């Protein structure tokens, strides 16, 4: 039997309903064997290595790629030098959105200052009691959920004149 | 696609050549069994640079040592590409067209007084000429030191196997023996 | 024998008229002796060690301190954490708009990947004969023009991704 490129949409707008519990998170604040040439990540693990923190998602959407006339009064997403348009649930289906667009920003030491090497995403994280903030270092976590998403970049370095604002288009299913 | 090659080893006083039909384990064949494989730790233990150095007895009567390694990209592009037609009798340039420029990171040390050093030579057998190339020469103390270098494009250095073989040519001198401590080899590529 | 408060104005409407000119330059390519202390930036230098490249300037302006409620209803900058308004060449004296504002971006491999630790901006930078691209290695600059303005920075990164965004306020006298 077949499962359908609808089932990604509808499993791409079931992460994005999910959006209030997504957080982006950063982590390896130590070297790589070579900052060059990082290791290999591990889609079976559920936390990132030397975990920095927390940023709540500020941004999580559907999209497709971008094209013109017809997506000229949109808003569109660039990365990677690649060029994409937004897309709401309830069109989703209609407009063939199966990718997931997903981005946080930090700027100064509301996460802890040194450098950073693994970028991921969590969902189903909870903060502890008392706690309500977008920011959080891990010691302000009661549960981290699931760490979904993850890679192992060549390091960058932060400050108050430095944004961290990391991305992932993701999909479900690339082969169909 | 950017990666690493890393650990037959094969230790003797013997001179080994290998031909363009040339498989792994010809050295023993070739040398009388006067060698022996490196140790299971070898191939363990080196794949990463850590605290974990594996020693090697370097014995010699003639003053010289070698250690042979040797690579087999047909396995390793079975496995990490199956895609890539290796059946071909262009195979060599396909392989060597898809890597491109290969580096060799040797880091190594010998168990010597920390005020002496050895010359040790980093050599490929390049198969156009059918001899060895040295592709490095330094002098090996106590102290840690990556002998490795940029070998370039490795067609000329893969046999009709796609085996490349490598080796550490020890001038002990006129010690009998020298002990060699072996913390990371790896042979990395980079292409676009 | 004092100046008046117009004349500091008169001399950042003149750097912001050189604007087609300017371009951002980086750095300092290989370590300080500490990557997290850096020397004291030499104010007799003449241009940046280690010089990477340039990048055209993107956006230079006059600019000035927000005022509520007037300029939280105009056109807006947010940089420091803080809140400034643009001004235009021909309302300098009466807005007192003595900061010029510089900004550039530098996308991907557009100048080689390396780490950087220099900062600064140049003005009257020519390219050699027949270039026209808004990206320059020093092999393709006849004249390297004036470094205004730089600063020395704990040791940064880029990758093919990446887009390094680095943007000042000046002022020509902070010390009347």
């Amino acid at each position: 039997a077949i499962a359908t490129y609808n089932s990604h949409v509808e499993l791409a707008k079931y992460l994005v309903s999910k959006a209030d519990s997504v957080y982006l998170t950063i982590g390896k604040s130590t070297p790589w064997s070579n900052e060059t040439n990082p290791p290999q990540p591990d889609e079976n693990a559920t936390v990132l290595q030397e975990v920095i923190g927390y940023k709540k998602a500020t941004k999580v959407t559907l999209v497709r790629p971008s094209k013109s006339p017809e997506d000229d009064n949109k808003n569109l997403i660039s990365y990677g030098n690649k060029s994409w348009v937004e897309v709401t649930p309830e069109n989703a289906k209609a407009e063939g959105a199966k990718w997931v667009y997903l981005e946080s920003s930090i700027v100064g030491d509301e996460l802890p200052l040194g450098t950073y090497r693994q970028v991921g995403f969590v969902m189903d994280l909870v903060a502890k009691s008392g706690i309500s903030k977008f920011n959080l270092v891990p010691s302000e976590v009661e549960s981290t959920g699931t760490l979904l998403f993850f890679d192992n970049k060549q390091f960058q370095n932060r400050s108050e004149q430095t944004t961290a604002k990391e991305r992932f288009i993701v999909e479900v299913d690339p082969n169909s | 696609f950017y990666g690493h090659i890393n650990m037959y080893g094969y230790v003797t006083s013997y001179v080994y050549n290998p031909g363009m039909t040339s498989s792994v384990n010809q050295i023993s064949a070739s040398t009388e069994g006067r060698g022996q494989e490196v140790p299971t730790d070898y191939y363990m233990y080196t794949s990463t640079k850590n605290n974990n150095t594996v020693e090697l007895s370097m014995q010699t009567t003639s003053g010289v040592s070698y250690l042979y390694n040797n690579f087999n990209f047909r396995d390793y592009m079975s496995k990490y590409r199956p895609q890539v037609d290796l059946q071909s009798d262009e195979a060599r340039r396909i392989v060597s067209d898809y890597i491109k420029e290969l580096s060799i990171d040797y880091y190594l040390s010998a168990v010597i007084p920390p005020d002496e050093s050895i010359e040790i030579k980093l050599q490929v057998y390049d198969f156009s000429i059918n001899r060895w190339l040295t592709v490095s020469i330094n002098n090996l103390s106590f102290y840690e030191k990556n002998i490795g270098s940029n070998i370039g494009y490795i067609k000329d250095y893969l046999n009709s196997e796609l085996n490349m073989f490598t080796r550490l040519e020890i001038n002990a001198g006129k010690r009998d023996s020298v002990d060699i401590k072996v913390n990371y080899l790896d042979l990395m590529f980079y292409y676009y």
